[PDB]
């Protein structure tokens, strides 16, 4: 037979972590993985369609995504869909694919809103998702003895759906179901100049361990003027939710990288100042099986989309793509082991879920809720030459905190800050 | 390839029935055994099927309520099991094979059918048919059975001394419970006290036998 | 679910010309189709098991195509073999059957022949009466039949029987029987049924007489 | 405004983040 | 010639404003008049296609409907969609018909992301919006001369589609375009006393001037203690932003409408505690052409839904339903006037806006917007008697205050607080 | 009912051409008038209508912005109007009437129909055809013209005298701009030398008077 | 706007016989039909309008059918002046025409009698070289020419010419010219055109000699 597999995803922009441009070689990868390997699927093909869920203005909308789907499904009728990656365009299609009984599966879309299944049944998510960061802030709260307060700062800027507010507003309710602490926020926008100075008089009287979410340029700029201000590192501490690695070039193996210097003159005020500062980013596979990869995906993607690939954690996103549609085909032969048909949708969601997998990525664990555990690691600059580098990292199928080579995480006093100040806010 | 089934059996409301498929000559835990249920007059209606070798079992949904399906590979038969059985369940009932089971290929169709059997349901006693001549007052001559149960009815007149241009009636179910129907044939009108015409009714389930003279 | 229709509900041709049945399904099917033909007392044989295939053992006059949601049989010459009910099942999913198409051969309009039989005086006797008046040879399949007693129709108390198409002269059998209870026969006069049938130009009213008969 | 459960057409952008629970 | 109307509203429930049941014998009416006028599309009739906007638990969901709509459009291919009247359900149907250049018709969803016609183009909404009440607001705040501090709170509950959220960002949106003034907001839990106790803690610090929104016991619970929590009539006024009028009948003009009789021991400190409390409702048609309408589509409705409707300011809502449907109906032999196809969405769309037109609920005129401009009523307590009656209406197409019978705002000191106290915050 | 129109003319690439249709035997304001236009092979194409009464015109997406229609009620004619000519803008253009305007039936079927007017848009010049015999090196003759402009040429063999077995073949588009086309008859064979052949050709553009002797 | 197809794109039946032409909608259409008959060199006319309705002086024999997305137009008791292009076209906003659809008599097969011309010594003087051959009485009109010199495939410099279909002997004629330079003629010898045929059983080859001309 012939098993059909939907594709929503920008087929011409080419800014997206989740864009066609990458994300085809991947399925292409997995197509050949599977078609090599007789235990999966053992005499079957697997088909692929496609459809774009960008308007003329070229930027995914929640208009033309459902349309695609709906078209999609009214002409060739498919049995799972891959996609797509904005929140705003997935939700209608996720909601449509639940109304349909058809099983969906995405890396993107990690919106909190995404975590009921009640309304987005049959929805799997095999990518990054926001709640295992607020699991790792809890992890870090409960290592460092933080059970106080704390603030939250996130930008607003317009042209994307809102990238710091779905991530804030995650990690605020994981931390506020898990911990039961109390904790702050505020929006500001970087564009002003007065919001900067409005925060810096601010962020006194409301504590002490802040987590920003803005751009590198945004948090150095906040870094310098709390630096003139008079903010120090033995009573503050500051850390940016940077996942894909922008302020560190990559985020790829070990290698010095500096930050703190652009060339525009004040290098020396920039690097005394991001002594207090700490970055949460993603952990990269460790295995020569995940650079292999890579180095196939980026030569089929240059002989075959005239797109050029560079080095970063962001490559991490459509491999995910591949090991899942891989776990996706495997819970389809366990379907078809046990006398059932490709056209239930519930018994291949169950059976997926709660399952462990070995891809090029690593081991990865599917809990009872279809959201798939990811490791994070955290940054930390060598007091010696000035360069950041890894020290920790966060498993989240165990759950466990791991030091790097007996690195220690300095601080400025000797040990963490205090919550709150003895003498408290006032 | 063959497929043997057997029963016959009618019984009250609310009882259980059980149907076997046996199928022999062929590697019975090599290919599926789909069950397939016909009414008399709606069509063709599908049930379910079974996977021997993997022990896998699929049903619809307004019939996986009361059906439990299992198999014997020692002798290669196959049992269906029906509970909870009401009025509209009186159809006949068909097992068949089709697809192998190396390729998951549940969709080929069913290459092997089964002779089928019938289920009735009602809920009355075996009682004997009544037989009633026709006379007229170019003409209407023949017999016509009224209140049997159950099916069937054998040879409508004469043991077959007259089949040239004969027509059988459908039996038809009325609201009592019971069947009935009829079988006419006209003949010249020249030769109708020449010629005497007995009908024969016989019943096996009621053992009864009637000669009514037309 | 998915609901699978049938074109043409019934079609009459003669032997040795070209019909075609046309399957539409609600959604979209890519090859997942299988035809089956079913005579009266037999079980179903398979014909075609894919969207364009040809199952060993079937003659090459019959033939399968399309697809998305709409398939095609084709039969390039009739034989006398070849009349009976077609279904088109699908197996992409939970599988579901046709209505069916009934095939029927084509022949010349026949007049039919009414006969009236008044009821038997068994029947009164056992207190229930029953009267009965039937058509014979007549073609087409289509007709009306209706009861009057004294200028008036009853509704819902009587029961018709249909046979098959006969072989030979291809004629059918279209009886009506009408019953009542013993109380209701003497206080009603003449019984008569009317039949209404395309061959025939005018109704045809069959009358009968409780007292003479 | 994290209350949650606004993800139904979440494209209105308007204001109120104090939802005080 | 046939002419397609598509409707997406509730079959079912009759709990909506805009349910079937209560439309659609306004649009049999509508259909009636059309037919008995020769100036009103001559030779050509109108067919109606139904679908459900509601799921399996019959209430508004935002994936039933655009489904609905779209099986709609891919069977019949209406030449306008009617509703639906849910701000989630009707949301993206309104971007689906602008996608498909369909004209949408609406008397509900006064929700102010639809204003923006980029986004919602080829979108009318005849019926009430909330944008008007932020205007009624700020004429009111001129008229009084406040311009200084304002406060806002509105109730939150599990049952409805935030209601109150909606009317609350409307108007705060509008009194900050016109007014520019500091206006502040808060939402409270529609029952929890601690929460209902730490409110009138932090109100007497921000501001004097409060509007709020919740349901009318929430209401007379707040004012109740805010009568022995030391809060006066002399400094302090609230207004009751109760837009279908549920406190009161609204229905019929002459009544008493005490709504702060209750019998529950507690009616003369509620009496004494509304003395400085107002209602802001919508305005109530007088013309006998809205009483003989009103009487045949509750006749109507009777016989063929077998629903019995009862008085009040919702039954506008459907009216202007009706004389919508007229005005598209005009558009349309316009553009048959003037060489034109029944598929031209945007000539049609732009001869309907800005526009007068009459009905049975009188004068109506849309803007270029396309809102129609919706009149308000304030009503006053009686200084003798005690019992509310109306005393200002509110006209948005000349956007004037108006009295009734010379009546006057009753206040406490004789004039109305300042929205600063001379001791401050 | 009668619909007449007027013109053959040829215009060069981006001028303007106009075609008038007339109407008689009826209310010229009172029925709507479309305009059709049809290619040489492409089939037929619709351009837009008028309606007289209430002075409004409809015209296609494509063909808005170049396209002007006016009508006169004195005379009770109309005129289109098409500027900036292209190539592909060779065509046969009918007017036509259909619908009555009373109740706004623009939807009714066109059941008048002009004779049309053919206008060609190309970059060449009158030019005189050229003969040249066809002859073999049942027998076949026949007489080739080429390289004339433009359209139409008529072609007769002894001047009328010999029509049976006559085959015109439709002309052709060269490369260069021009046409050209062939015209073979088929006589017996031993007619070879018996009877003497001659091609008559004709050019009323050109005004060419040729009889070329095979 | 809404695309019109036309199915099929043209058939072959004989006199007394029936057919049907299906139109098929991209969108949803009532009843916005009308169906139009056009003869080679005359205007079109309108034989039904609103899908349904019959045009005064229109013989009865036409008849429409269909509504929604599917039409249908149904011709019994063909004519010999009933052979012509037909046309749906819809009228609900914007009309637009189909593609048309052709319908022709049926005959018996024949072979093509292919003849070929030298070209004249006065062309050659000019500075141009062109040799002709032509087929005569063959059906279908399907047929295949290829010119060949001295034995080398020739393409992209040859121009074909076919007639309509004639009444007395229902056959076609077809010439292929190929044009070439006044030098390209000199240096090559043999120059002939291939026909392939149905009718034929075998390719025709017709050749001739520059030196023997
Ligand atoms: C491929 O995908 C990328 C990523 O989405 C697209 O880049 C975005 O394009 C959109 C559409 O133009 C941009 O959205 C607009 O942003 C404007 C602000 O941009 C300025 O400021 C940013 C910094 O914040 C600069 O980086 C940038 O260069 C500009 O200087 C807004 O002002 C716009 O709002 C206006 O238009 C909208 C309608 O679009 C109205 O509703 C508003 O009311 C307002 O009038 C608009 O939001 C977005 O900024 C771009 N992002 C980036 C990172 O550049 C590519 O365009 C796309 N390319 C293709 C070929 O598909
Ligand atoms: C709120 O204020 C509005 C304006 O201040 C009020 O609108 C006015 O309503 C009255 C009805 O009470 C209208 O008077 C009628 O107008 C119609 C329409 O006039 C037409 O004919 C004239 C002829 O010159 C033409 O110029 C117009 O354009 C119309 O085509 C007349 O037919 C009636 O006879 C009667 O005069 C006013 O016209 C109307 N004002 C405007 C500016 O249109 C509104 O009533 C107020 N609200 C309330 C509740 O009272
Ligand atoms: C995070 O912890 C889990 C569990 O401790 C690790 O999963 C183990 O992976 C190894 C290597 O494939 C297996 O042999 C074990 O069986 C796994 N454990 C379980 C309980 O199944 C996982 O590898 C850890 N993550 C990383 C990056 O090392
Ligand atoms: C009709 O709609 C109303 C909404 O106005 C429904 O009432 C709500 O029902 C849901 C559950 O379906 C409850 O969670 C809400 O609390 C109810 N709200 C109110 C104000 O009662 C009602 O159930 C619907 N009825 C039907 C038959 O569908
Ligand atoms: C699968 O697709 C191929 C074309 O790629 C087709 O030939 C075949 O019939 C299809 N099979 C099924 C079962 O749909
Ligand atoms: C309008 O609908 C009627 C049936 O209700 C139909 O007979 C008629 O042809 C339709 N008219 C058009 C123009 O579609």
């Amino acid at each position: 037979g012939n098993l059909t597999v939907a594709v929503v995803l920008p087929l011409a922009n080419t800014s997206y972590p989740w864009s066609w441009a990458r994300v085809g070689p991947a399925v292409e990868l997995a197509l050949a993985q599977v078609k090599a390997r007789p235990d999966l699927l053992p005499g079957w093909t697997v088909r692929t369609v496609l459809g774009s869920s960008e308007n003329a203005l070229g930027v995914c909308s929640d208009t033309a995504a459902p349309l695609a789907a709906v078209d999609l499904k009214w002409e060739h009728n498919p049995a799972v869909f891959l996609g797509p990656g904005c929140v705003y365009a997935a939700a209608p299609v996720g909601r449509f694919t639940a109304h349909w009984r058809v099983p969906l599966l995405t890396a993107g879309a990690p919106a909190l809103g995404f975590g009921v299944k009640d309304e987005y049944a049959l929805t799997t998510r095999a990518g990054p998702s926001y709640a295992k960061l607020g699991d790792f802030v809890a992890a870090l709260h409960r290592r460092l003895g933080w059970e106080r307060q704390a603030l939250m700062l996130y930008a607003y800027r317009p042209g994307d759906e809102e990238h710091c507010f779905f991530l804030v507003e995650g990690l605020f309710m994981r931390v506020r179901d898990r911990l039961n602490i109390t904790v702050d926020h505020l929006e500001f926008a970087e564009d002003d100049l007065s919001h900067y100075t409005r925060l810096l008089r601010t962020m006194p009287r409301k504590g002490r361990v802040i987590y920003i979410c803005s751009s590198p340029d945004a948090f150095r700029t906040l870094m310098l003027l709390a630096l003139e201000a008079g903010l120090c590192g033995e009573d503050y501490v500051f850390f940016h939710l940077d996942i894909f690695g922008q302020s560190l070039q990559g985020g790829q193996g070990p290698a010095p990288r500096r930050p703190w210097e652009r060339g525009d003159g004040q290098d020396v005020s920039a690097r005394q100042a991001f002594q207090a500062a700490k970055i949460i980013t993603y952990k990269d596979p460790d295995n020569p099986e995940y650079l292999e990869f890579l180095k196939q995906l980026k030569h089929l993607a240059y002989e075959q989309f005239n797109f050029t690939m560079e080095d970063g954690l962001v490559n991490t996103i459509p491999a995910s793509f591949h090991d899942g549609l891989l776990l996706y085909i495997q819970a389809v032969t366990e379907t078809l082991a046990h006398g059932g048909t490709v056209t239930d949708g519930e018994n291949i969601t169950q059976r997926m879920w709660n399952r462990s997998f070995q891809g090029v990525t690593g081991y990865l664990k599917i809990d009872s809720s279809g959201d798939r555990e990811t490791d994070f690691s955290l940054w930390d600059m060598d007091p010696e030459n000035g360069a950041f580098r890894v020290v920790l990292n966060y498993n989240g199928t165990s759950q466990e905190l791991v030091a790097v080579s007996g690195r220690k995480l300095n601080w400025p006093l000797g040990y963490p800050p205090p919550d709150i100040p003895k003498c408290g806010f006032d | 390839v063959q497929l043997v089934q057997s029963g016959a059996e009618v019984k009250k409301p609310g009882a259980s029935v059980t149907v076997s498929c046996k199928a022999s000559g062929y590697t019975f835990t090599d290919y599926y055994m789909h069950w397939v249920r016909q009414a008399p007059g709606q069509g063709l209606e599908w049930m379910g099927w079974i996977k021997p070798n993997s022990g896998g079992t699929n049903s619809a949904q307004r019939f996986q309520g009361r059906i439990t399906m299992t198999w014997d590979t020692s002798i290669s038969t196959a049992y269906m099991e029906l509970s909870r059985l009401r009025s509209d369940d009186t159809a006949v009932y068909y097992c068949s094979r089709g697809g192998p089971v190396m390729n998951y290929y549940y969709y080929y169709g069913m290459d092997v059918w089964g002779q089928g059997t019938t289920v009735t349901v009602s809920s009355a006693s075996t009682k004997g048919p009544s037989v009633f001549p026709l006379a007229p007052c170019t003409a209407a001559l023949g017999c016509l059975v009224k209140d049997y149960f159950p099916e069937p009815v054998t040879v409508s007149w004469n043991s077959g001394a007259l089949t040239s241009g004969v027509h059988t009636f459908p039996a038809v179910l009325q609201s009592s419970g019971l069947y009935s129907l009829s079988s006419v044939v006209t003949v010249p009108s020249s030769s109708l006290g020449t010629k005497t015409y007995t009908c024969n009714v016989d019943h096996k389930p009621s053992n009864t036998k009637v000669d009514k003279r037309v | 679910n998915i609901q699978m229709t049938q074109s043409p509900s019934s079609l009459s041709a003669s032997v040795g010309d070209r019909v075609t049945i046309t399957c539409r399904a609600s959604q979209s099917i890519d090859s997942y189709l299988n035809w089956y033909q079913q005579k009266p007392g037999k079980a179903p044989k398979l014909l075609i098991y894919v969207a364009s295939s040809l199952q060993s053992g079937v003659p090459s006059r019959f033939s399968g195509s399309g697809s998305g949601k709409d398939f095609t049989l084709t039969i390039s010459s009739l034989q006398p073999e070849d009349f009976a009910t077609y279904y088109c099942q699908q197996s992409y999913s939970i599988p579901t059957f046709g209505q069916g198409t009934r095939l029927e051969i084509k022949r010349t309009v026949a007049a039919p022949s009414v006969f009236i039989f008044p009821p038997s005086d068994e029947q009164l006797k056992s207190g229930t009466a029953s009267v009965v008046c039937l058509l014979n040879n007549f073609y087409p399949r289509e007709a009306k039949v209706q009861w009057k007693v004294d200028n008036a129709l009853q509704s819902g108390n009587s029961q018709e029987s249909v046979t098959e198409q006969d072989s030979k002269d291809s004629t059918y059998s279209l009886s009506s029987t009408l019953t009542l209870s013993k109380a209701d026969y003497e206080k009603h006069k003449v019984y008569a049924c009317e039949v209404t049938h395309q061959g025939l130009s005018s109704p045809v009213t069959k009358s009968f007489n409780r007292g003479e008969c | 405004c994290f209350g949650g459960r606004m993800d139904r057409i979440g494209a209105q952008s308007g204001l109120g983040c104090n939802s005080f629970r």
